[PDB]
């Protein structure tokens, strides 16, 4: 999660993806 | 060997003088450079010397920052000098040596399956908040607050903030890198890509240090950048749209599943002092402006025991200096002085 | 049907005066006497008339205390007058108080019956005003000695709280013995159970702490079936006291040996959703050592009350908060440095 | 009556612990 985190921030999907990884 | 160099006083002067030191030993090595321990010949006083590679056509942020500072909870720059590959220039920061860290002390208790005594938690955190009040007052943000950067004198329980190699004087409007601070202590606005953040990222990191001292382990142990948020979300829940805007205005997420905060009283062990949990909840906020200022944190009920005339270290010794505030340190809220300095402390 | 009496104003002149009232209805009974509700003819304002059997030639303590007090969080004495039964020497003292429609007790019970926890905003607001009124009375050396939810009057619209029932109150004089069997059992400080006669006004702070805890739990924290059982309930939470704490509570009491119980963790006493600042405040009020408890002004300055100092705060009913920061110098007498916390920027 | 006696005799704490373990 460096290029992954960058994608996530740029795509507007960070919280959605973090929430998914929660469970 | 006895090394003799020409070096400038940290404060200054600044007129160069000869300084001699010996018993040189390597104690640290990383991509930042090398740190040596040494003994000054005139004093016998121990020093750490931080050797860094320098762009001789530019200025060192850490030097410029370090020259401004003079405070009993910040590592003192005694001298600095240039060395040392041919055209390669090294900057050498001569610092006071401090033998222990909050990391190594907390790890000793942790490996022994027990908690650091509450009184120390009050002492270390309070001195940390003081150092932050001081540097923030110049607009300097440390950007790497973690237990490894909190030096301890094992006898007197003096704490000194060190390692200003990530520090920056923050100027509103002028962007700052977002990939900053050690992962476990990294404020959420940084993870969200904020470039317009403030000194309050240090207060977030200080909250993490506090929580760590209470748990015997890091509160947010992320395996990566994204996982760091997963970790945060397990305690604080998801941020609201108004908290997202406060953290990073240039970030938008229209749809995401909302998760409620876990109660703070369940994050920590049952025995954990309620006042420590209270303080922690005012530091580990998503909203950067809702976090306590360091001065505010110092004036918190949790440190009441430190303001008590009869207080003592568990070793019988008196506590270090806690009340010697300066106009600089109080500048964010000068009235607070009368609460921070107890009746028995005044001359 | 107009009743007319010569009464003496509560504060100010001392010159007697004719006072008229109507609509006299009973609102309260007990061994203390009777309380009536009535309407002043002269201005329409509602009043409570507390009628007590009083024996001259003797000073009524309650009356003398009430004549000293002028505070937004204390029920105001408007007038007093004496009246006679009809059985020779049967004299009554009548305190004419400002009428206040509700109590903290009845509001809390309403929420408890509806299976709701009282909203935390109201907890902050009620408690803050209680401590403010305690700071005020304590600055004259007055100890209320009967702090409990039934004694905290509430205007349900404005959320103004007024302390009432000074019938157990006493101006405390260091060195002069005070009676131990005092306060309502559930709110009674442990030094009182231990028989202390040298206690201070910090017994009201313990009682305040019991009111706080009760608002968070939806029920009394220490509901003893008797005086001895009251200490049992305290021990279930605080554990047994140390020899040092015993000495602080009552130096004329010693117990050489007793079996130790440990304190129950504060975070387990309350339900998980209880705000941690509320628990933190509670733990600083419910202490064995009387001098270790917060002063009322220190309590007002606690972080639990920060929401009240926010310029944007609103009551759930949409209204603004009542007057919270209009501190006089009398009020701040015991601790001026606290004005920095207590009076927020926007209110100066 | 009873509280009073336990206070004076110095048996209050003892008696309270016993009642808690009933
Ligand atoms: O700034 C620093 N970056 C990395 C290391 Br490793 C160290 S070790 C150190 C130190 C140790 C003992 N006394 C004073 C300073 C400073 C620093
Ligand atoms: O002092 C008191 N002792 C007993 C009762 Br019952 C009441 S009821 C009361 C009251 C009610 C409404 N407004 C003002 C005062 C005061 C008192």
């Amino acid at each position: 999660p460096h290029r992954l985190l960058q994608q996530l921030v740029l795509s507007g999907n960070l919280i959605k993806e973090a929430v998914r990884r929660l469970h | 060997k006895v090394t003799t160099v020409v070096a400038t006083p940290g404060q200054g002067p600044d007129r160069p003088q000869e300084v001699s030191y010996t018993d040189t030993k390597v104690i640290g090595n990383g991509s930042f450079g090398v740190v040596y321990q040494a003994k000054l010949c005139d004093s016998g006083e121990l020093v750490a010397i931080k050797k860094v590679l320098q762009d001789k056509r530019f200025k060192n942020r850490e030097l410029q920052i370090m020259r401004k500072l003079d405070h009993c909870n910040i590592v003192r720059l005694r001298y600095f000098f240039y060395s040392s590959k041919k055209d390669e220039v090294y900057l050498n920061l001569v610092l006071d040596y401090v033998p222990e860290t909050v990391y190594r002390v907390a790890r000793h208790y942790s490996r022994a399956k027990q908690t650091l005594p509450v009184i120390y938690v009050k002492l270390y955190m309070y001195q940390l908040f003081r150092s932050l009040a001081y540097i923030h007052s110049f607009g300097i943000c440390h950007r790497d607050i973690k237990p490894q950067n909190l030096l301890l004198d094992p006898d007197t329980a003096v704490l000194k903030l060190c390692d200003f190699g990530s520090a920056k004087q923050l100027v509103r409007g002028e962007p700052n890198v977002s990939y900053i601070c050690s992962r476990y202590y990294r404020a959420p606005e940084l993870i969200f890509g904020a470039t317009d953040y403030t000194s309050s990222i240090d207060v977030w990191s200080a909250g993490c240090v506090l929580a760590e001292l209470l748990l015997g382990q890091p509160i947010f142990p992320g395996d990566s950048g994204v996982d760091q948020l997963v970790e945060i979300i397990k305690v604080l829940g998801t941020p609201t749209r108004e908290q997202i805007r406060e953290m990073n205005p240039n970030y938008t997420e229209f749809k995401f599943p909302q998760i409620k905060a876990h109660p703070w009283t369940k994050v920590f062990r049952p025995r954990t002092p309620p006042e420590a949990i209270a303080l922690c909840s005012r530091l580990l906020e998503y909203t950067p402006t809702a976090r306590l200022t360091p001065l505010e944190a110092c004036a918190h009920s949790f440190f009441d025991e430190l303001r008590d005339p009869n207080v003592k270290l568990p070793n019988g010794r008196d506590t270090p200096a806690l009340f010697n505030f300066t106009t600089q340190e109080l500048s964010s809220n000068p009235p607070l002085a009368t609460i921070l300095i107890p009746p028995h402390a005044r001359i």
